[PDB]
């Protein structure tokens, strides 16, 4: 299929109780391969998928120095946005980077991003030409036209349109059981009376890989999604993913019900029906 | 500021099974701020043998995080996550539900 | 590979 990588950074300020908690993770679709803590003892970035172990310490030298970059700036840009923002000394807030690629069947580039958000709001995006920058305000604009004036979008571009691109597929290659395998649904449903007159079907997604999922109701073919339940697709820890949705039916029309399963690891979608 | 309440989810890694060891999770998400503080309890009781993911985010910048244990599951044995937060008066505790 | 455009708000 499509595939995509991407390096989320969280930096968080402790006003004068130490320096920011910093945490970077990298991902190849939705698999997680690298990480580096701030209050971690190794201060080295760090392995956490089997497949980048096999990968030399040139490598690992460099992106530790690389993340370290990334936490001295967010360091920095925390002590700017109190400025910009004028807030206080005496309180803490929180900066969020989020930038990778896509890749299509073909592996060929797809797309780019380059977010930014301050205390969970968008502030600074490279836009999808990655040759311009969406503000959330004013202050943004005043970053914007200090990124304008540096050619950032230019330099971004190179990383995102080439090496982002190179190293994907040269993780997608050495990680080919993790991170190219499609890991069907496995499928069952279950029943509740929850009172007299009705019962709850709950209809489940288990042991799958990639996390995206559609878990759909019908009522004698016609979607129904009023008297539903989903859940988010959540991870069992095994680098597998699940999910259920559920529908309060009235007792003996359980027949009438079905639910829909799609999933890229399914050559076509499954059905299930209660009896 | 804006302040995201995790939602909750207890649930174990494979379809239980009394007598056999599994893995009790805890996924907490759609949360912000970072700091958040979660118990797995047995029987009322904090297990300390419980590791976590890494902070990672969402499209829409709110956090997730799983904290899971090994665990062998029985009939009587009782299982739930002490999830506190900010956006919390007092700490939510909900209860596992092998979902049978 | 993380990137290496490091520049400040």
């Amino acid at each position: 299929g499509s595939h995509s990588m991407r390096y989320f950074f969280t930096s968080v300020s402790r006003p004068g109780r130490g320096e920011p908690r910093f945490i970077a993770v990298g991902y190849v679709d939705d698999t997680q391969f690298v990480r580096f803590d701030s209050d971690a003892a190794s201060q080295r970035m760090e392995p956490r998928a089997p497949w980048i172990e096999q990968e030399g310490p040139e490598y690992w030298d460099g992106e530790t120095r690389k993340v370290k970059a990334h936490s001295q700036t967010h360091r920095v840009d925390l002590g700017t946005l109190r400025g910009y923002y004028n807030q206080s000394e005496a309180g803490s807030h929180t900066v969020q980077r989020m930038y990778g690629c896509d890749v299509g069947s073909d592996w060929r580039f797809l797309r780019g991003y380059h977010q930014y958000a301050y205390d969970g709001k968008d502030y600074i995006a490279l836009k999808e030409d990655l040759r311009s920058w969406t503000a959330a305000d004013m202050a943004a604009q005043t970053t914007k036209h200090k990124w304008e004036a540096a050619h950032v979008a230019e330099q971004l571009r190179a990383y995102l349109e080439g090496t982002c691109v190179e190293w994907l597929r040269r993780y997608l290659e050495n990680g080919k059981e993790t991170l190219q395998r499609t890991d069907a649904p496995k499928t069952h449903m279950t029943h509740h009376a929850v009172s007299d007159h009705e019962a709850t079907l709950r209809c489940w997604a288990l042991s799958f890989y990639p996390a995206e999922i559609t878990l759909t109701w019908q009522r004698d073919g016609e979607d129904q999604t009023q008297d539903t339940e989903l859940v988010e697709t959540r991870p069992a820890g095994d680098g597998t993913f699940q999910k259920w949705a559920a529908v309060v039916v009235p007792s003996g029309q359980e027949q009438r019900y079905t639910c829909h399963v799609q999933h890229e690891g399914l050559p076509k979608p499954l059905t299930l029906r209660w009896e | 500021m804006i302040q995201r309440t995790p939602k909750i989810q207890v649930y174990s890694r494979h379809p239980a099974e009394n007598g056999k060891s599994n893995f009790l999770n805890c996924y907490v998400s759609g949360f912000h701020p970072s700091d958040i503080e979660v118990d797995l309890l047995k029987n009322g009781e904090r297990i300390e043998k419980v590791e976590h993911s890494d902070l990672s985010f969402s499209k829409d910048w709110s956090f997730y995080l799983l904290y899971y244990t090994e665990f062998t599951p029985t009939e009587k044995d009782e299982y739930a996550c002490r999830v506190n937060h900010v956006t919390l008066s007092q700490p939510k505790i909900v209860k596992w539900d092998r979902d049978m | 590979l993380l990137g290496w455009v490091f520049a400040q708000v």
